[PDB]
DNA sequence: GCAGACACTACGAGTACATA
DNA sequence: TTTTTATGTACTCGTAGTGTCTGC
């Protein structure tokens, strides 16, 4: 059933999808390209993620495959003003011969300057819509001109309903022990599999790309679970020592991440956000903000994030 | 106008398909339309107790803090993002303000001064033949009306409106009216 | 169906017209204004043998000079252009019909209401002078007897009364003084001797000047009054 | 009061040294920055006929290029001024004089401690070649005999050590010792042959480029070097 | 040292292979691109006598422009180069060879897979088209038991589909089959008849050539084929 | 030979991000 | 239902202006 493209080892791209079915997809959004695919042309459309990997690109090219569609594929970082009106605007003009859709796949055209050429593009979509239909790709719509978005369906990606997302990870739960097989690699607990896709959800990408890396060693076994359910670097000896309110341990750890304190206090608000109560997340940020905003003022580091240990034991009541 | 049967080709069509690109621009510019942003979603939520979660739509401290500078009920929450905030993650100034300032609700308009378009100028001007900062500026103006009679010096400085100068004062047309205001009744 | 000196200098001629052209079989080709305003057929020597859309004439003429003037074009497999030289060989893009503005017909000119002539360098005179001095407009009318056009500047000139050249073409043997306009832009025929063909009906007027090698059609402006 | 095609461009180049000017009745301009670094003088054949401030020059020179040739300018009617045209008129604001740096010394260069010359192309040379092989300081000197300049390179080269350039300008005879620097950046004269005076004594000093078409004089930089 | 006009235009072109080059005595000159996708090697007119590493290439070649066509050239005292005239002199920065991406020595080219040639007459047409053609790429393949040559246009075209341009080169004697795929822009030699070298073992594959001045090697395409 | 037309530069517009 | 601080720094785009060089 899946698609493999050989001249490539990089392995996310080994495994991108040909069609639109073999896309892993919310219920509505594939019936919705099933739809498109029938009626055997193709509008102007949109796809937006803003979460990378989640099929925008690949769909695209499916898209044209099922309707065989005479295509040029075009980064959009690379379409300037005089690429629309030269080479984009020969294509456009040219008669496919065979009688084909033609479509010009603009991926990634989201950048900031090239409002120029969007703009530019606006007339040309009326000029040329007879011929030849522009489906874009973007991770973050407000890069696109609304007079774009006026004239496309702007189809909306990696937001699915509860049900999907349930759904699509079966799905891809299916897909990645289907990729297995291929490979030559071993499954010997499934609970891996289904941790990979649970954990980088919206992303296809990289949930793949992760496969690639735990696969060193062929198998995938329970020792090979425990690396993908735990955390490699973390903050727990902290959040720990933090809520027993002991500071022996405290007074210890705070050489340890004085080291890079910027990324640490990142962390630490990230992490306790979740672990304690409503007001006490306003008063950890009071704490946490007003220490960091001092730092480099304050002379010895470690001694700062010892002070700011002993503020959080006391003052965090922990849910 | 010859062959008296074209189904009209739209303005575009023609832009394009005769390939004058000065005619094809002006087509272009046709759709311009700027606005944008979406930042009142974020505000609202903040006041309703809604859920957004950040993350994906652009944030900015700045737009955010304003916004509530408005209504007293959360100054001492932006006050406190203000002293502590410079510094903290957008995720996280967000994520406080969802658990500080209470209530909700909170309807448009910001506060905005009213500038007598022609006194700042004037002040601006003073600023400039003086060699002052504003606040002394301000003081010359309201002296030089009691005696020495303001149109004696606006006179002189009439020199030094250049156009470069007015764009430093308002934004539009209001800054040609101007041109010639001073220009004028001294 | 090799081409000469002669029959691609009245195609890069065409092309300023319209930058795209539509040429069928004969020794007969037009084009037009996308917008209207302007036209112009011609008969020639070599034979075109297929029907054939082009989107980028000046381009295209560009790409045959550097092949060996005995280069026989043809209709390709697919049905592109295939421009064969000597040990090589070029593809044009054949375009697509509903992107490229031909006359629908070769329009048929009416009777002339007014008839008269013009000379090369009298034309040469009128387009070298306009530009320089800012002209962009004219106008064709009865002056003490003769026929005379006054080349006027519209953007500097707006209402039509400051004359800045003026050229008498010959006298007029009918009887009424007439008032045709024509924006500047509008005249692309190549030099060289023309008899001139007036003509109207409503506020609507034409004009065909005719060449001994090809004839130019332009529109009129709006506020050009007849007397009929 | 009218001007001309060669008074106007001593114009854009009096803009190179200030923002404003003010020249007076007669036929001599010069204007010198609000820094003091620079002092440029010039004796134009159109004859200014009456006393007048400007904010801005190189604003002004640009409402003029419009206009014809004509170009009356004369004074408005309430303080402000008049381009008369062939047919136009347009205003431009004048300023109190207390809004301009005016140089106000038409002090006269001492006499020369040395004189030489420069050939106009070789001015070329090196206006030049200090734009690629980035140079923004000269050392005006004697080596061999002959007057050199040497071009150095103040940020990378900082004292003055490493030559990117030299240039022979006709020998010295005189009996003397010395090292002139200027700081290429205060250096704004159109090409053209100059005659050279330089003066200084002790430290106190500057250099004069005596011009054809125009007159410049220049700050040495910090450091010079002489025994005048 | 003397260099004339011939060595430069070369030089000049070397230099858009690669802004910088390490040179030694002899009558040799060599560059390869930083990248590792070309590399030209030169026999010349003037003599090198001393070795030496240019940083910006582009534009020493441009400083010397900026005097006579004769001045002579060598090492400095100071161990620059120094560009000496009948008047002035100049000193340019000869840079640190560390720096300066030059090939080590020469590698020789593998006894070709496949061999023909190419007139310069030919050359011209190709490249003269591909601008006219909006040619990127090339593919050298084997039609009919000649060597041809045919354009593409990778950005429109993507799979290198359809055949814009195809030359004729030679005739194929031998009984492989291929298709060598070119970036157009790796393709940096000053015109002029070239004897043609290919070559591949499999995966790994260049093409060379074999001018009357210097040879030239750019790398395939990624997807170049072949049964070597 | 000079136009034409090419290749290069300078500038202004819009976006952005870290500081206060 | 509302709508953008001031200073300094960096980067991309389009276009217009600028200059050096070659084919019919
Ligand atoms: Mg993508």
């Amino acid at each position: 059933m899946i698609t493999v493209n050989e001249k490539e080892h990089i392995l996310e791209q080994k495994y991108r999808p040909s069609t639109i079915d073999e896309c892993i997809l919310p219920a509505f959004d594939k019936e919705t390209f099933k739809s498109i695919t029938s009626k055997g042309k193709i509008p102007h459309i949109i796809l937006h993620s803003p979460s990378p990997g989640t099929g925008k690109t690949t769909v695209a090219k499916a898209l044209c495959h099922d309707v065989n569609a005479d295509m040029m594929f075009v980064n959009g970082s690379d379409c300037k003003i005089d690429f629309v009106r030269g080479p984009l605007t020969n294509f456009a003009s040219a008669a496919s011969f065979d009688g084909r859709q033609k479509v010009i796949v603009i991926d990634e055209f989201d950048r900031s300057g090239l409002a120029e050429s969007q703009r530019h593009l606006r007339s040309f979509m009326e000029a040329y819509s007879s011929n030849c239909s522009i489906i874009i790709t973007a991770n973050n719509i407000d890069g696109i001109i609304k007079p774009l978005q006026s004239r496309c369906r702007v189809i909306t990606f990696g937001q699915p309903t509860d049900e999907d997302k349930i759904e699509m990870m079966k799905q891809m739960i299916r897909r990645l022990t289907e990729i297995c097989k291929h490979e030559g690699i071993a499954i010997a607990d499934m609970k891996v599999v289904a941790a990979l896709v649970k954990k980088n959800f919206p992303d296809f990408r990289k949930t793949i790309g992760e496969l690639d890396s735990y696969s060193s060693k062929g198998v995938l076994d329970a020792g090979i679970l425990s690396l993908v359910t735990n955390d490699r670097g973390a903050i727990d000896d902290v959040l720990e020592s933090l809520k027993n309110k002991d500071v022996k341990q405290l007074r210890a750890l705070a050489p340890k991440y004085a080291a890079d304190y910027s990324w640490f206090v990142g962390k630490l608000a990230e992490e306790i956000y979740s672990r304690v109560t409503p007001q006490s997340i306003i008063r950890m940020y009071e704490i946490v903000g007003e220490n960091n905003q001092y730092h480099g003022i304050a002379a010895n580091t470690e001694l700062h994030l010892a002070y700011l240990f002993i503020q959080l034991a006391c003052e965090m009541q922990w849910k | 106008s010859l062959f008296k049967d074209d189904i009209q080709l739209n303005e575009h069509q023609v832009a394009w398909y005769s390939k004058d690109w000065t005619a094809v621009q002006s087509a272009a510019d046709s759709f311009k339309e700027k606005a944008e942003n979406e930042f009142f979603e974020i505000i609202g939520a903040i006041n309703n107790k809604t859920k957004c979660s950040i993350a994906q739509k652009d944030y900015s401290k700045f737009m955010v803090e304003n916004a509530l500078s408005q209504f007293p009920e959360c100054m001492p929450a932006v006050y406190a993002m203000n002293l502590i905030g410079s510094g903290l993650s957008d995720e996280a100034h967000f994520n406080y303000l969802m658990a500080a300032v209470p209530r909700g609700k909170r309807y448009g308009k910001w506060a905005k001064l009213v500038e007598d378009s022609t006194e700042v100028l004037i002040i601006k001007l003073l600023a400039k033949r003086y060699q002052v900062n504003t606040n002394d500026a301000i003081n010359y103006k309201s002296i030089l009306t009691k005696n020495g009679k303001l149109p004696l010096v606006l006179k002189e400085l009439k020199g030094l409106v250049t156009d470069d100068f007015l764009k430093e004062v308002t934004k539009n047309v209001k800054e040609q009216k101007q041109l010639k205001k001073l220009a004028l009744e001294w | 169906m090799k081409l000469s000196k002669d029959t691609t200098a009245l195609l890069k001629n065409f092309a300023t017209i319209n930058s795209g052209i539509m040429l069928k079989s004969g020794q007969f080709i037009m084009t037009r204004a996308v917008n209207g305003t302007t036209y112009a057929e011609a008969n020639i020597s070599d034979v075109i043998d297929f029907d054939v859309a082009i989107y980028d004439l000046n381009g295209f003429l560009g790409i045959l000079s550097l092949v060996n003037d005995d280069a026989e074009i043809s209709q390709s497999e697919d049905g592109n252009i295939k421009i064969a030289d000597a040990r090589s060989t070029i593809f044009w893009p054949a375009a697509d019909p509903s992107t490229v503005v031909a006359p629908n017909k070769p329009i048929p000119f009416p009777v002339a209401s007014a008839v008269t002539e013009i000379k090369a360098e009298d034309l040469q005179q009128l387009l070298r002078v306009s530009r320089g001095l800012q002209i962009d407009t004219i106008a064709i009318t009865v002056k003490e007897g003769k026929i005379v056009i006054n080349g006027f500047n519209k953007v500097e000139d707006s209402a039509l009364t400051r004359v800045k050249y003026s050229l008498t073409l010959g006298d007029y043997d009918g009887e009424n003084t007439f008032n045709f306009i024509i924006n500047m832009a509008n005249m692309k025929m190549q030099p060289g001797n023309y008899k001139l063909l007036l003509w109207a009906k409503g506020k609507q007027g034409a004009a065909k000047f005719e060449g001994e090698h090809a004839n130019y059609v332009v529109a009129l402006e709006a506020d050009s009054t007849h007397d009929f």
